[PDB]
């Protein structure tokens, strides 16, 4: 009976390993597709944004800098002391 | 009796495990397809967002290049108000600071 | 039953993914429209306010500065130790 | 990586600026850190009187 149960355990465990292997392979495929699509989207965004900055560099730089700083300073605690 | 019962349980467990493996494979491929469709939609949405941001940037750029310094002043003041709106921070000053120049008796 | 349930699950989940994709695309278009419209609002207010500044710069600059400092100091704790 | 290189080779400085700004926004998004500036800082240059 002990050997019978051991063979039962083997026959039970192996298919679960096969299923997990297929699952992680599909997850890797999904990761590749998602990262390629996100890269394409970011490329399109940067390509569209670039000419507007090239037209008026200083104003766009200042506006983006101010927006980013207000966001980051709002998110964090602040202490203003002289040095 | 125990030995035969164990053998039958072995066969049943093997059949159920095979079924579970097939179900897991099907669910995995379904999840992959769902993720691919969502990623495609997200890419299109990112393209639209970038287009909108560039269009807004054009108007900001020209209308603010009309007068850069005053816009910098106003936007910096708005940024100060927005950042310090929360009460979680501590600010240290000095009576010699130019804002408090009126503090001293004239 | 397990196999049939898995097939039912995938056939059910695919249209939900399509609907979610449409929803996020519509949200992106709405964000684009709001950003443009919001920019329009900012641009108009800015253009309108600038000639008032250009006529008498000192007084309006001082008033805006005083108001902003009033708000920022009212929203934070103060320490006035001399250095 | 190939896509990103082919895209951002047009202007590296502007890409660095944008990506660093987004990184600053993302990293500090958690309200767990403490920043210590000074009133003489360049960002706070408009907090002084005209």
């Amino acid at each position: 009976q002990y050997i019978r149960e051991a063979e039962a355990y083997t026959n039970e465990v192996q298919p679960r390993a096969n299923g997990q292997a297929q699952r992680i392979l599909e997850e890797a495929r999904a990761y590749k597709a998602q990262t390629i699509l996100e890269a394409q989207g970011e490329v399109a965004r940067f390509a569209k944004l670039l000419p507007e900055y090239k037209a008026a560099p200083e104003i766009t730089r200042e506006r983006l800098y101010i927006e980013t700083m207000e966001k980051v300073l709002g998110n964090t605690r602040k202490v203003l002391v002289n040095d | 009796y125990n030995r035969m019962r164990a053998e039958r349980e072995a066969v049943a467990r093997r059949h159920r495990s095979q079924g579970q493996e097939e179900a897991e494979k099907l669910r995995a491929t379904a999840d992959y397809e769902v993720t691919r469709t969502l990623a495609e939609a997200e890419r299109q949405g990112r393209i639209m967002r970038g287009e909108g941001d560039a269009e807004a940037a054009k108007l900001f750029a020209d209308a603010f290049s009309k007068d850069p310094d005053f816009y910098a002043f106003i936007r910096s003041l708005r940024a100060y108000e927005n950042s310090f709106s929360g009460n979680q921070d501590v600010m240290v000053m000095s009576p010699d600071s130019d804002f408090f120049r009126y503090m001293k008796t004239p």
